[PDB]
RNA sequence: GUAAAGCGCACGCAGGCGGUUUGUUAAGUCAGAUGUGAAAUCCCCGGGCUCAACCUGGGAACUGCAUCUGAUACUGGCAAGCUUGAGUCUCGUAGAGGGGGGUAGAAUUCCAGGUGUAGCGGUGAAAUGCGUAGAGAUCUGGAGGAAUACCGGUGGCGAAGGCGGCCCCCUGGACGAAGACUGACGCUCAGGUGCGAAAGCGUGGGGAGCAAACAGGAUUAGAUACCCUGGUAGUCCACGCCGUAAACGAUGUCGACUUGGAGGUUGUGCCCUUGAGGCGUGGCUUCCGGAGCUAACGCGUUAAGUCGACCGCCUGGGGAGUAC
């Protein structure tokens, strides 16, 4: 939290998960809520909004299909004191291809199947499965 | 004033965390259950029962309370049902084995109690054995119809009982039991936030099941 | 600890304006007074330990505080520690 | 020693009342 | 945490990492292109030795470096900001927190006086010891040193070691209500610096009680060993050194997230505080226990659960925390 906010927004997202809430609220970033965006697109969370300007929060609501959580597992991987790059050639690859791995590139945050589709580099955030 | 609003509740100070939202607040020092948020969930719970009633399923009733020991024996004996009177015995479903060679070895003694009991060998002893056999008679008074193999429960509580909810579920049968305010709602998969107290309202609830499994058969 | 009358002049004379007690100058205005108070006490003493300890706070305190102006503004850095004295 | 007996008589603290 | 392993504790330089908005910088990062990365060897597709080994043609690869052209979401630099992190000001609260100086009561020992007279003390039983030059007992004065019965509590404070009569002077920290202010000023820290039970050492004082060493008694054929009577350091003070503990919660520091009950201890807001009470909201702290974790024990919102930053430490037992 004081010094990695993503990893703190990611054990927020699995806490909430593990404990069976439906929805949770974070202190709201521009990297924040680009993830949360990525993460809706696949499917991972049902919404995300943002309340407030000068104090803005972000709100994920979690999905469960069944009792059993939707997001089994959701991992940092590039941590401050340790940055992980990768080329669009030797992207990480979750479940074999049944996960997301988060990627940050020139052009934004997106999945790791569109940055190998745009054929471009870059951090990669977390894998989500 | 519907059938779920005549009990006042359960529940007064000790509550289970597991079921936060059944429970409107903390009203005159008690909680009470959401009780207008309840018909709907129970109505689910019988129709599901009607639709196991549609192939005459073996459901069974437990009746370990001394209160309600007859209320449920009564409405057993409206439905034609199986029962348990008396102490629920650990091990009933997934040892039924021993339960199945107990009422074979009851059936036994009583056919021959009529021709070699009476009066054929001796008399005293066999009025001993006799009156030593009447309580294992008593017990088991319906499960021993049949050979059993439930497909559902209907146990009045969840705490008191957590040995029932544990077989079935190891044993994947469905449990349509009325959760007290302060058990665990895990175990049963069709929790009705219901009360154990007030002898009428569960009188009222058993009355109601069994009058909707007697025309559950169409 | 300060007196009240004493904390008083020192953020009027430190503050820029009234109710300035948060700007940097006059917190560093305060800690050094504290610590030119408790240089005489510490020297009649000299056994308090746990004191002593309170002393080493607020002068790593202090430090850190003319680190961070200096780094935001050496004007003001400079025109303070010479108006307190410090830094010798 | 004059210390162990009183270490010896604060371990029943936890004897039966709490 | 208990198998090897969290420095005794704290402060802090270098170093590592760092909240949230913009602006452009393009260093890291990413994309493309170019030059190079010898041949042989490894790999793929083929060919020639009757097959194979072996030889051989073309590729691929050589994961690298340098230069140029671009993207800039992220990290970094530069310039402005913002208040949530971190701090300052005002009021009040509890506290064996620390240093210095006073003073009070009980008790032990010693000195002296009165009354009184043969024992007292000790032990399992004794004896050494004290006593007729009068003990012990009792009383009445005085001297001295050390420690603070009751309160006292799984109570409180302190970073740790530790801190108990009462009062005064100096002084540190923590917490709570409501505001105002500064605007990332932060976290962690190898070396470094400081603190650090008891015992011990150097100098000079003090010395009631206790007590290593030592003496004597008893026991034994004789011993040693507990036991008894004494008793020197030590224990106390001022300064300086020592820097070691099962210095333990065998759990490094900081921050965030995660079902619940029963207390204790300090705040504070509201309802008739009528009061003790009810309704809430903080800080510290004790016990049970859910998920989760764990080899199990067991931990469990004060984690040993889910994560993040940094530091220290360990990889068989003995040798050995020993030798140099
Ligand atoms: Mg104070
Ligand atoms: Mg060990
Ligand atoms: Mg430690
Ligand atoms: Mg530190
Ligand atoms: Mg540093
Ligand atoms: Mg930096
Ligand atoms: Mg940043
Ligand atoms: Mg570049
Ligand atoms: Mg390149
Ligand atoms: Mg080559
Ligand atoms: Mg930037
Ligand atoms: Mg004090
Ligand atoms: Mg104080
Ligand atoms: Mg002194
Ligand atoms: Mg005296
Ligand atoms: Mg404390
Ligand atoms: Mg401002
Ligand atoms: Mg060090
Ligand atoms: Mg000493
Ligand atoms: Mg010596
Ligand atoms: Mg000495
Ligand atoms: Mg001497
Ligand atoms: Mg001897
Ligand atoms: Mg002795
Ligand atoms: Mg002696
Ligand atoms: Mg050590
Ligand atoms: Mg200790
Ligand atoms: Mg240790
Ligand atoms: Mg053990
Ligand atoms: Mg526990
Ligand atoms: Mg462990
Ligand atoms: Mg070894
Ligand atoms: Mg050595």
């Amino acid at each position: 939290s004081m010094q990695d906010p993503i990893a703190d927004m990611l054990t927020r997202i699995r806490n909430g998960q593990a404990a069976n809430k439906a929805a949770v609220t974070m202190p709201s970033s521009k990297l924040k809520v680009a993830i949360a965006n990525v993460l809706k697109e696949e499917g991972f969370i049902e919404d995300f909004k943002v309340e407030g300007d000068t104090k803005p929060e972000l709100e994920l609501t979690l999905k469960y299909f069944q009792g059993k959580a939707v997001v089994e597992s959701i991992q940092r991987v590039s941590r401050p004191g340790l940055r992980i790059y990768k080329r669009k050639d030797e992207l990480p690859k979750v479940m074999a291809g049944l996960g997301i791995a988060v990627v940050s590139t020139s052009k934004g945050v997106m999945t790791d199947r569109a940055a190998r589709q745009a054929g471009l580099g870059g951090e990669i955030i977390c894998y989500v499965a | 004033m519907l059938k779920a609003g005549v009990h006042f509740g359960h529940q007064t100070r000790y509550w289970n965390p597991k079921m936060k939202p059944f429970i409107f607040g903390a009203r005159n020092k008690v909680h009470i259950i959401n009780l207008e948020k309840t018909v709907p969930m129970f109505n689910e719970a019988l129709a599901e029962l009607n639709k196991i009633a549609s192939r005459k399923g073996k459901i069974l009733f437990v009746g370990t309370k001394r209160a309600a020991s007859e209320a449920v024996k009564d409405a057993a004996l409206s439905c034609d049902q199986f029962f348990v009177n008396h102490r629920w015995l650990g091990g009933m479903l997934t040892n039924w084995k021993t339960v199945r060679q107990s009422i074979k070895r009851l059936k036994d003694l009583e056919t021959q109690s009529q021709d070699g009991t009476f009066d054929k060998l001796t008399k005293k002893e066999a009025l001993m054995r006799t009156r030593e056999l009447e309580k294992l008679e008593n017990s088991l008074g319906g499960i021993k119809d049949m050979g059993g193999l439930p497909d559902a429960l209907f146990v009045i509580d969840a705490d008191h009982e957590h040995i029932a909810i544990k077989e079935a579920n190891n044993l994947g049968i469905p449990v349509f039991a009325i959760v007290d305010t302060n058990s665990d709602p895990d175990g049963v998969d069709f929790v009705i936030p219901g009360n154990d107290d007030a002898i009428r309202a569960v009188t009222l609830y058993l009355g109601a099941v069994a009058a909707t499994v007697r025309e559950g058969r169409s | 600890s300060l007196s009240t009358e004493a904390t008083a002049k020192i953020v009027s004379e430190f503050g820029r304006d009234a109710n300035d007690t948060g700007s940097t100058e006059v917190q560093v205005a305060l800690l050094t007074a504290q610590i030119n108070h408790l240089q005489g006490h510490f020297a009649e003493h000299k056994k308090d330990h746990h004191s002593r300890r309170g002393l080493l706070r607020m002068v790593s305190q202090r430090r850190k505080l003319l680190d961070y102006l200096k780094r935001k503004d050496v004007a003001r850095y400079t025109q303070l520690i010479e108006r307190l004295g410090l830094r010798r | 020693f004059y210390e162990k007996p009183t270490t010896e008589r604060k371990r029943a603290k936890a004897s039966a009342v709490k």
